[PDB]
């Protein structure tokens, strides 16, 4: 397994960015998941080599940080907050609307591999509860009609 | 400069300091920042010795805004007693439920924070600084990177800043989903490229931190006060608000209020005033049942007339205000808090690892109505035994809010028994 050059360039830049290269491990993992739609298990050995780290160190890191996913590939991660404030203001309405539209529950990926719903802890936007992200973009949920419009932006 | 979409968090201020620009929901770039006299505090600071700055920040009485309330002056003074090199770290992890205040400074007034970092770094003789921002704040990340380049182009960063002889680079690091990486030692650990496991203390970061070197970790908001201190002077600054807790305070208000948002107010403000006078009262004008102080504390409706200070009978915490009204099920709410600590324990200490999990697992059974008597007795026991042997604050507080709900709302828990 070798990365495409395109991806390798970006990884190298993160590694050169910090004073020590191992400090770039999280930026590298973000970049990989962004590029593949997940962290391929086979990516970790060649990443460890670039970071000058042992594999088992990288495995432990991927395991510790909940943003990273090694199981399911998805083009768009719909992160839905399930913490206290969003719960009060209508997480359950958001999840139902997602189920009505996409036909999937938290932890599931649509059959086309397009969208995965990912339950997350507080996203630090509690005043705009209930909150969700679609990859990097972040929104308050107002209604099913409004959610349907937002999701239509991601092709 | 297109950034990811962000919701427009409402912001209001009576002091017009930290929220001077950030009350408007947009990126204030360097030209606009310079037009408000931005970076002039930095210019002033560079004509003072590092020691003078440490003194000014000390005499200001500025306390850390990250939760612990530690005096910033003394902290800086401790780090400079130990030989260099020294590192400065901006804590932008903000992952505690109900807290969404640091992001608005980052996303709207990044130059305020950067100016603070530069002054602070020069004060402790740090030639490298880090912003550690959580990974669920991607816009803040991208905004900070661009702001740093802007400041670099204008000569506020790099080597020999404005002929001063001071060198500084600010590196921006991203998290990847771990509340615990807001704890200062676990942040440094993450910054070193490892899992976010808190270190036994002592030693403290100011002695041994990043790469075992003197390290100051300060919260975004603590840092953002520094330009104001340099600009106004320590004597003027200390007279802002009550004398015990001087300076502007930011209160994130969420839940069942009409005007949820970030409010910049003095700390002599009341809980009742936050909710009704500023946050516009409750939704539907329902009666307030409880206020969750983030994931830390639970106050009842009989406790709204208390100051928002770190006084004995004060609100304390980080002034986080989540409002619950009369129809809200608080054992359902308590479960949500349990579920947070379950997902965030790092696992190093056994009572925390096992207690955070069991607290949530058992409370879910209670909520669903499938708990046995042994599950009830065991929930109680687990709740009072998360703390022992714990080496960081999370273990010490994982059962606090829930315990207070049992004590302050017994009638509501009896319903589930
Ligand atoms: C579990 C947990 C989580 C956090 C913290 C503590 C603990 C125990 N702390 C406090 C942090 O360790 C430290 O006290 C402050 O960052 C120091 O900065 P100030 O002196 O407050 O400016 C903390 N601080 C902060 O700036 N942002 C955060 O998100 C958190 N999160
Ligand atoms: S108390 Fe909990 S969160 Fe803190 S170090 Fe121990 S196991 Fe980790
Ligand atoms: S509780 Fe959902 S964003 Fe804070
Ligand atoms: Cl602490
Ligand atoms: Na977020
Ligand atoms: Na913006
Ligand atoms: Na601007
Ligand atoms: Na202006
Ligand atoms: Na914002
Ligand atoms: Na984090
Ligand atoms: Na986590």
């Amino acid at each position: 397994f070798e990365f495409p050059e395109e991806l390798k360039t970006k990884l190298q830049e993160h590694i050169n960015y910090f004073p020590k290269k191992r400090q770039a491990i999280l930026l590298c993992l973000h970049e990989i998941q962004n590029y593949y739609g997940y962290i391929p298990p086979e990516s970790l050995k060649p990443l460890a080599d670039m970071l000058e780290l042992p594999l088992n160190h990288v495995e432990g890191v991927v395991a510790f940080y909940d943003m990273f996913d090694r199981e399911d590939k998805a083009k768009y991660r719909i992160r839905v907050c399930v913490s206290i404030v969003c719960h009060l203001m209508g997480t359950n309405k958001l999840l139902k609307a997602l189920e009505n539209i996409l036909g999937i529950k938290p932890g599931e990926v649509t059959p086309d591999g397009k969208f995965k719903i990912v339950p997350v802890q507080c996203l630090g936007a509690c005043s705009e509860a209930p909150v969700f992200m679609v990859n990097d973009d972040e929104y308050k949920f107002e209604s099913e009609v409004q959610l349907n419009e937002i999701l239509s932006r991601y092709t | 400069r297109s950034y990811p979409a962000i919701p427009r968090i409402y912001a209001e201020t009576t002091l017009n300091m930290l929220l001077k620009r950030a009350k408007k929901p947009r990126v204030h770039s360097i030209d606009e920042y310079l037009k408000d006299g931005g970076y002039q505090a930095l210019e002033k600071a560079l004509n003072m010795s590092p020691e003078e700055i440490i003194d000014w920040v000390d005499k200001s009485t500025l306390r850390g805004r990250g939760g612990a309330g530690f005096p910033t002056g003394k902290k800086w003074k401790f780090a400079v007693q130990n030989p260099g090199p020294r590192y400065f770290i901006c804590n932008a992890d903000e992952s505690e439920p109900g807290t969404f205040k640091d992001r608005i400074i980052i996303e709207r007034d990044p130059h305020l924070l950067i100016e603070g970092i530069i002054i602070s770094s020069y004060a402790i003789g740090a030639n490298e600084a880090y912003i550690y921002i959580r990974g669920e704040y991607p816009a803040g990340y991208y905004i900070l990177r661009d702001a740093i380049e802007e400041a670099k182009k204008k000569g506020f960063l790099g080597k020999n800043i404005l002929g001063s002889g001071f060198d500084l680079e600010i590196y921006v690091a991203r998290g990847a989903g771990a509340y615990i990486c807001g704890e200062e030692t676990a942040l440094i650990e993450s910054l070193e490229g490892k899992r976010g496991h808190p270190r036994l203390k002592p030693p403290y970061p100011v002695q041994k931190g990043l790469w075992g070197k003197p390290t100051v970790v300060n919260n975004v908001k603590t840092i953002a006060n520094v330009p104001f201190i340099i600009s106004m002077g320590w004597e003027e600054y200390r007279y802002i608000g009550p004398s015990d807790y001087a300076g502007p305070k930011l209160f994130p208000v969420s839940g069942k209020v009409k005007k949820p948002g970030v409010y910049e107010l003095p700390m002599n403000t009341t809980l009742r005033e936050v909710i009704f006078k500023y946050a516009g009262g409750t939704l539907g004008n329902k009666k307030v049942k409880a206020v969750f102080s983030g994931a830390l504390d639970c106050f009842s409706s009989e406790e709204l007339d208390i100051p928002m200070d770190y006084s004995p009978l004060g609100f304390g915490g980080t002034g986080t205000v989540i409002v619950l009204t009369e129809e809200d099920d608080i054992v359902e709410a308590a479960l949500k808090i349990a579920e947070f600590y379950e997902h965030e324990t790092c696992g190093q200490c056994t009572p925390c690892r096992v207690g955070c999990y069991e607290q949530a697992n058992l409370l879910e059974k209670i909520y669903k109505g499938e708990a046995t008597e042994q599950d009830w007795e065991g929930f109680d026991f687990v709740n009072r035994n998360i703390q022992p042997t714990s080496i960081c604050g999370l273990g010490a507080v994982a059962g606090r809010l829930i315990r207070q709900t049992l004590e302050k709302f017994p009638e509501e828990w009896e319903k589930y028994r």
